Parts: structure tokens; sequence; C-alpha cells
């Protein structure tokens, strides 16, 4: 194991002050106060997964009824109803062009449809067949692109056009559960059900980095506003914040209370607060820099298993098994 | 404001086609189907008339009954048999002749425990087949048992090596008043195996209305 | 065979008084506890809550009989036309929705794989408006005809009708309240009694048996009011040979109409220690 | 084993790769998070006014 040490010994090298030392100067942000602006109702099955809009108006979330709807958030109501084959759908996407959606589930097929682009109706577009795992996480790279993870170790990435596999990345060990893109739409980074969590370039199509530090299963993860860090959510009741320059967990956020697992993790628009969607039916929320709770979201009745923040920062939408969708702030 | 009328009109629409398609999927049976290495002795019925998952659509005296095998899945159990929650039954298949075979019987018994005691089926029953009788009423002559279970302590025969397969199963519940198990032989006709299946769901749902009460 | 009335009027309106209470804080604590999470609400759930609806119709209605009592004041014609209209259609609403509970724990229980086919058994919130609509039609001939007279307020009929309307009223009464539903329940329970043992479910059966003891509450304590609906229809076609009766019907009524009251109070008392959910709930809410 | 050589050239990938302290980091993403905090709703409450939800 001697490149298990040389590796082991850069990180020991480069580790020079804990984030929580260096906080110590900045205010702590206090706990602050989570008030449901409105519900959405009309799901009769646990909610799985759900992603913002572009617009920051528009909201698909999944749902084990077999419907795929889009949630118009201002307004309060539904704008489209979307039929899915197979009622086991576990992860869920949206262009952001705003004109494709897709979803995946445990049918191994990733399933495009048109967001009424022409004729005023929706139609599927395109289904990604070639994945032999159940579909954790799909994510639109572009509006041509789509990199999806599946429940079969590899992650690949997909072109609606040509309807194969442009690239496959098959460097990690454990199944993976959920991937996030970095806002540059150059790399992406998925959490496995191994204890690491390795990044990915797209162009490349090779593991760069691989971080580690994480006790169990890897659920959640998703991109620092900046892009250059990311937070794992793991059932260990620890979330953990991975720099992509630091390659070590520069900052741990576990607390004694709640010992339960981390279903869903999403970052604010400025990253300072990070919202994590708890199976306890709540959702914690913690700060990225002071490594405490900053807000308490107790507002679902079953686990929390999705958690979205719009790309503004204007509201916050968590779901959760009780087949309920509220919107926050 | 006549656009928002109109959202506000297509919303309520669409939202209605949607509860009534939630009522009609309310409407129909969901099972799943577990098994280590034994499966396809219900899907062989001649009453199916319809990727990981793969659905099979038969109807039963009057009833929709929806089958959702996993054996394509292969990944980590516990990280989507959450989403089979809401199942009216569990159908189980084990093959009487794996005690030889291998550690097989040892397997699938341990996979039963699993799926019992994961504190996600608590509530939904199990219905057990017990597959390959035919092939186990010689398997049993040649085989005398006696390897497979040190302790076993009973006669070399077909129906008393039945008999303690079916109590060492029912010995992994340990959760006799939420769930009950239900266990079957399968036949060589199809007819005694959906006729179980239906009389099982249908105690299934006489134990649901049972507490389907929020307020007795 | 003679009775004395000896019911001293302000020991009966403090009886009604804690009646009101008793129902109030019942039908309130019931209605709150099958509507207190977000959760979809199962069919059984909306009856008891309709027939907590017609609890809390009776409760609404006894101040009027109050008044009455002690008050002796606004004693209208209007307001007695709204007294008896809310009592009757609260009681035609209670004994159709517990013959409508009777229905659905039949389906739910022998023709389990049929109730769950057919798509009208999911759609209780048409059943509920229908069934009372049915309530109020069967109860509207029941009101619609009287008026006050000598501080009490019966009768009142036109002379063509007075020779056949009381007593057709009365026979439909008895008939709509303990011979179709009777039967009917008890035919729905003797089913389900048969499938539970059957099946081996009696056991585990238990809201079964708290809406069998409910429903037996309720034949019981509206029994005497039926029975003395029956004398009046016999005195009207002069089958009933006693004439003490003629006198001693004004305290039968009266006594069923207390025991009424409080068969309404003591409905969702029943929930309470034989509801386990029902009292866990009750020492949550205790808590906030 | 093939997948076992195969493994010895992915960690040298990992390992070859340039990697700061983490104090710069750290230092990087606090700079950040307080030059976009005045842009974010949650951080700082704004105004129903100006508030679609
Ligand atoms: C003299 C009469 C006509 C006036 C008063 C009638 C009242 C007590 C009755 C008539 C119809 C009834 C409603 C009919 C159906 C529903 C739907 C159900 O899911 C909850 C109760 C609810 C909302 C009922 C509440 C009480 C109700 C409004
Ligand atoms: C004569 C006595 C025993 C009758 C008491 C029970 C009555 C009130 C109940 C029993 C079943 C009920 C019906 C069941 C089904 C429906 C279909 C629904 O879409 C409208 C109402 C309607 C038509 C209900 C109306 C009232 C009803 C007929
Ligand atoms: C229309 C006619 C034919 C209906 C006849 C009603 C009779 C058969 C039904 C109505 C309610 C039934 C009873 C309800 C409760 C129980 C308690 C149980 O532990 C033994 C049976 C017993 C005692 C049932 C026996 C039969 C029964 C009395």
């Amino acid at each position: 194991e001697q490149l298990k040490n040389q590796i082991r010994d850069a990180r020991k090298a480069c580790a020079d002050a804990t984030l929580s030392q260096i906080t110590n100067n900045i205010d702590p942000v206090g706990r602050i106060q989570m008030r449901t602006r409105r519900t959405l109702r009309g799901h009769l099955a646990k909610i799985y997964a759900m992603h913002w809009g572009t617009d920051s108006r528009l909201l698909v979330s999944a749902s084990q009824d077999g419907k795929l709807i889009i949630w118009d958030s201002y307004t309060t109501n539904k704008v489209h109803a979307i039929p899915l084959r197979s009622s086991w759908v576990m992860t869920c996407a949206y262009a952001p062009s705003g004109n494709y959606v897709a979803c995946g589930g445990l049918d191994n097929i990733c399933s495009i449809y048109n967001l009424k682009t022409r004729e005023g109706n929706v139609r599927v577009s395109r289904e990604l067949a070639g994945h032999t795992g159940y579909l954790s996480c799909c994510r639109f790279l572009d509006d041509n692109q789509i990199v999806t993870s599946s429940g079969d170790t590899t992650c690949a990435l997909w072109d609606i056009e040509t309807g194969q596999q442009t690239t496959t990345f098959t460097g990690h060990t454990g199944d993976v559960m959920s991937l996030s893109l970095a806002p540059d739409t150059r790399l992406f980074v998925s959490g496995a059900c191994d204890a690491s969590a390795k990044l990915w370039d797209v162009r490349e199509g090779m593991c760069r980095q691989t971080f580690t530090g994480h006790e169990s299963d890897i659920n959640a993860i998703c991109f620092f506003p900046n892009g250059n860090a990311f937070a794992t959510g793991s059932d260990d009741a620890t979330c953990r914040l991975f720099d992509l320059r630091a390659d070590q967990e520069l900052m741990t956020y576990s607390h004694d209370n709640i010992i339960c697992g981390i279903t869903s993790v999403s970052f604010s628009k400025s990253g300072r607060l990070l919202l994590a969607g708890y199976d306890d039916f709540n959702c914690n929320v913690w700060d990225a820099l002071k490594a405490d709770r900053a807000g308490v979201l107790a507002g679902h009745d079953n686990r929390v298993s999705c958690l979205g923040v719009t790309d503004d920062g204007m509201a916050v939408a968590t779901g959760s098994w009780d087949s309920f969708l509220k919107i926050w702030n | 404001s006549a656009e928002d009328k109109a959202a506000v009109e297509r919303s309520k629409m669409i939202d209605r086609n949607l509860r009534e398609d939630g009522e009609k999927a309310a409407r129909e049976v969901k099972l799943l189907l577990l098994g280590a290495g034994e499966s396809g002795k219900c899907t062989i019925v001649k009453q199916m008339k319809i990727t990981g998952i793969v659905e099979t659509h038969f109807t039963f005296k009057d009833l929709h009954f929806k089958m959702f095998d996993v054996t394509a899945q292969r990944s980590e159990r516990k990280k989507w048999i959450h989403c089979f929650e809401g199942v009216t039954a569990i159908i189980f298949c084990v093959a009487l002749s794996d005690y030889d075979l291998v550690n097989r019987m040892h397997a699938s018994m341990k996979l039963f425990d699993s799926i019992c005691n994961n504190k996600w089926f608590t509530d939904t029953s199990i219905i057990l087949f017990l597959n390959k009788k035919d092939l186990f009423e010689e398997k049993i002559k040649k085989s005398p048992l006696t390897i497979c279970y040190p302790e076993y302590a009973g006669s070399n025969t077909y129906e008393e090596a039945a008999a303690y397969i079916q109590c060492q199963f029912e010995d992994l519940n340990k959760r006799k008043d939420t769930k009950e198990i239900y266990t079957h032989f399968t036949c060589s006709t199809d007819t005694k195996n959906v006729q179980f299946v239906f009389d099982a769901v249908t105690d299934v749902i006489i134990k649901n209305n049972l507490k389907d009460c929020g307020l007795f | 065979i003679g009775d004395i009335v000896v019911f001293g009027t302000v020991f009966l309106s403090i009886f009604y008084s804690v009646i009101f209470a008793i129902g109030l804080v019942g039908n309130l604590l019931v209605v709150f506890a099958l509507t207190n999470s977000k959760k979809p609400k199962s069919v059984t759930d909306i009856y008891l809550l309709n027939l907590a609806l017609s609890d809390l119709l009776f409760v609404a209605t006894l101040p009027f009989w109050t008044h009455y009592l002690i008050n002796e004041k606004g004693l209208h014609n209007a307001m007695c036309k709204f007294t008896t209209a809310f009592f009757f259609i609260g009681f035609f609403g209670s004994i159709f929705f517990l013959t409508v509970i009777s229905i659905d724990r039949y389906l739910a229980i022998v023709l389990a794989a049929n109730s769950m086919n057919n798509r009208t058994v999911q759609h209780g919130v048409t059943i509920s408006l229908g069934v009372w609509a049915a309530a109020i039609l069967v109860a509207a001939p029941q009101f619609m005809f009287t008026k006050q007279k000598e501080n009490e307020c019966l009768g009142d009929y036109p002379e063509v009708l007075q020779e056949i309307w009381p007593v057709l009223r009365n026979v439909e009464t008895n008939f709509l309240g303990f011979l179709l539903p009777l039967l009917i329940m008890s035919y729905c329970y003797f089913r389900i009694i048969q499938t539970l043992f059957s099946s081996k479910n009696h056991k585990k059966a238990k809201a079964i048996k708290l809406i069998l003891l409910v429903v037996i509450v309720f034949f019981l304590f509206w029994t005497p009011y039926n029975v003395v609906i029956f004398l009046e229809t016999l005195k009207l076609y002069d089958f009933f040979p006693s004439c003490d009766m003629r006198k001693d019907l004004r305290l039968a009524l009266s006594v069923t109409e207390t025991v009424a009251f409080s068969h309404c109070c003591l409905n969702p008392l029943i929930y309470a220690f034989a509801g386990e959910k029902f009292r866990r709930y009750l020492y949550h809410l205790y808590g906030k | 084993i093939a997948q076992a050589r195969k493994l010895v050239e992915q960690l040298k990938m990992e390992a070859n790769i340039d990697r700061i302290k983490v104090s710069k980091a750290a230092a990087d993403l606090m700079a950040y998070c307080e030059a976009h905090a005045k842009e974010d709703p949650l951080l700082t409450p704004v105004p129903a006014s100006e508030n679609p939800f």
C-alpha cells in the first residue's frame, strides 16, 4: 500500500488549520426561523426526488404513484402531468433550458419528456437504456447531454440525440446513490454506498480525486456554490464538507441529538447556509462555516427524502414520504 | 386575468385526473416477489396479461394483481427496498431441494430473516412458497438431510422434512401480531397457487380494513 | 300503567346543560382527532366525522329545549320548526350513517375483493352528501306542518291531513328507524362476524367490536322512543285499549328525549376507553 | 490480477494532482460566502414586497 501512504501523507502535509479554528473570528449566524410559505398538495405516494428550475418558479417532483408533475411555485398550482411507465422512480432532473425533464428509478432506464415544446402537450422524447442498475440520480449537463448514476456501481453520461453513452465512469466501488453538477458545467461528483466519494471529469472521463472519511453509505451530495467544494450526506448521522483543493474533510457536521442518517443535501445561493434533509421527519439546517445548527425545519410528518434550494435562493422546497411538498421562505 | 384563470382551471383538471388515477391505482393489488435463487414459479401462470424491475399483471376472481420481480436488481437491497413499502403482500420463493446444493437453504433463510426483520415491512405480510416439491420427493430419499441440520432430530421422510422446513421459516418471523406468514407448497397446476395467492390477498385486505379506521 | 311526572324543571335543565357540555367536548375531540394529521382520511373516518356532526346538531338544538324549559322566552313557531328540524335530521343522519358504516364494514370484510374493485367505495364524500340529502328529504315531512299551541309546539296539521298525516308520520319514522336499518345492520354484522370467525381475525378485530358496541348502545338508548312512537301509532289506530296512555305519553316522550340526549353525549365517550389511538391522541392534545 | 493492476494506475492520477493547504481553501470558501452573503435570501431575510413566496 505504498500509494495509500503517499496520498495520506499529502493530506497530512497540506493540513494546516481546521475550518472551526478559522471561523472563530467570523460572527455565528445564530438561530433563524423556518416557516412554510406554501404547501404543494396532490401527490398520493412517497416523494423521492425533486429538482428546482432555472426560472425559479417551476419545480418538478417524482413520486411513487407513477406521476412526474411540475409545480408552479409562484401561483401554487400544477402546470403539467406526466404519467410514468414505471411507477418506481427514485430520481428526477429538470433541464436548465426548461424544455426537458428526466426521471430514473428502479426501471434501469432514464426517460426524457418534452415540456410542451410543440403542440401544447407532453410526450416521451428519449429513453436512455443501457444501465444494469437502478438510476439513483440523474442531472442534465446541457440541453442535449445528461449525466446519470445507476445502481450498478457505474456512472454514465448520455446524449439525447444519439441515445447512447458518450462516456462511462466505472471507478467507483460501492453503489452510487447521488451526484451533483458543478456550476461551471465541467465537473461532477458522485457519492457511493462505500466510504469513498470521488470527483469525476466530464471531458476526461476519469477519477481525478477521491475523498474518504464517512463511516457509512453516502446518500446525498451537492456541490458548493463556488464549485471548488461539496458536502456529502451519509447514514452515519454526519455531513462532511469536502474541498476539491484541500482533498480532505475540512468541516464535519455531526450532532449527537440527531443520530439518524441523511437523505438529501442542498446548499443555499451563497453557500453559507447548508440544508440537509434528514429522515427523522425533519430537515436540519446547518452552517457551512461555523459547522453548527442554524435552523430547525420540522414541518414534515414522514422522513424527508428530497431537498432543493432555488438557484437565486428565493425559496427552499423540501419533499418527504408523506406525499407533500412545502416551500420555505 | 384570463391567463391566470386558464392556468387555475388546467391545474384543477390535471389534479382531478391525478386523483382519479391514484384511486384507480389504489384499487389494484401490489405484490413483491423475492427469492435467493428461485423465481418464475408464480410468473409462469397463464393468467398473466402484461430493465431491473419486471411488472406482471394477472386478474383472478375479478381482482387485479401487480407483481414486481427484483431478481435483476443486484445492488444493495436496503437502498431500494423501501420503495416497495405499501405492497399488500410479499411472495417469497424457496426451493425445497436447496439444502444439499451449495448452503443455498441457509442463504434463503438468511434472506427471509433480513426481509422480515427489516423494520420496513412489519405491517405487510409475507407469502411463503416452497417450490421444487416434486424433485424434493426424491431428494429427501437420496439426501438424508441430517448433514444440513446437525440437530434435525426427525424422520427422513418428505412430510416431516417439509414440516421442519416450514417451522424453521416461521421461527424467523419474531413479529406474529403485526404480520402473518402464509406458507404454501407449489403444485403441478397453477390453479392452486393462484387460489392461495388470492386467499392470502383477501386475508391481508380484511386485516387492513380491520385497522383502516383512524379513531377506533 | 299509571305514571306521574316528578322531574324537577331546574334539575332537568341542569342535566341538559351538563349533557350539552359533555357532548360538545366529546364531539370537538372526535372531530379534531379525525382531522389531526395531513394524511388521507379513511371512509370510516369521514363517516365517524359525520356522526360527530349529527351529535353536534343535537347539542346545538337542545339549547332551544332549555329555552322552553327555563327561559320560556322567544318561543316562536319558526324557532320550534328550526329545533325540531335539527333534532330529526340529526337522528335520521345518525341512523343512516350508522347503516352506511355497517354496509361499508360488510363490504370491506366479506366482499373485500369486490369492495376494493368497486370505485364508489373509496368515493366516500359523494356517499356522505347522498346520505345527508336522503336524511334531510326523509325528515322534511317530520317538521313542515308544526306550530306552537299552549306552550307546547306540536300538531297543527290540516284537517284533511290530520285524519292520516300524524299516524302515517309516526309509522314512517318508526319504520325508517328500527325496521329497515335494524335488519340491514343485523345482517351485515352477522356476515362480518361469520367471516371473522371463519378467517380467524377475531383476535384483532377490535374496530368491528367497537362499532358493534356503538351500534348496540345507540339501539338500546333509542329503543324507548320508537316504542312510544309505536304506542302512539296504535292509539291513533284505536288498537290500544288502555286509557292512561293518553296521559302518560307526554312523560314517555320527555324521558325518551332525555335518554336520547344522554346517548348523544356518551356517543363519543365510548371512543375514549375503547379507542387506543384516540386515548393516545388525547394524551398528546392534553400536553399542548 | 487485472483489476488490481488497473487500480494501481487510477491511484497514481489521484496522488499526482496538485494539492494546496486546507487553510487556504477554507479561507477562499469563507471569502466566497461573505461575498455573496448580502445576495442570499436565506441568510439575509427579504421583505415581503420583493418576496414572491
Ligand atoms: C336544515 C338543513 C338543510 C341545514 C343544515 C344542514 C347541514 C347540517 C348538513 C347538510 C349536508 C351536510 C354536509 C354534507 C357532506 C359533507 C362532506 C363530508 O365529507 C364532511 C361533512 C359535510 C360538509 C356535511 C356537513 C353538514 C351538512 C352541511
Ligand atoms: C332505508 C334506510 C335503511 C337507508 C339507509 C342508508 C342510505 C341512507 C344510504 C346507504 C347507501 C347510500 C348510497 C351509496 C352510494 C351512493 C353513490 C354516490 O355517488 C351518491 C350517493 C349514494 C346513492 C348513497 C346515498 C344514500 C345511501 C342509499
Ligand atoms: C335479517 C335477519 C335474518 C338478521 C339476523 C341477525 C342475527 C343473525 C345476527 C345479528 C348480530 C349477530 C351477533 C353479533 C355479535 C356476536 C358476538 C360473537 O362473539 C358471537 C356471535 C354474535 C352473538 C352474533 C350472532 C348472530 C347475530 C345475532
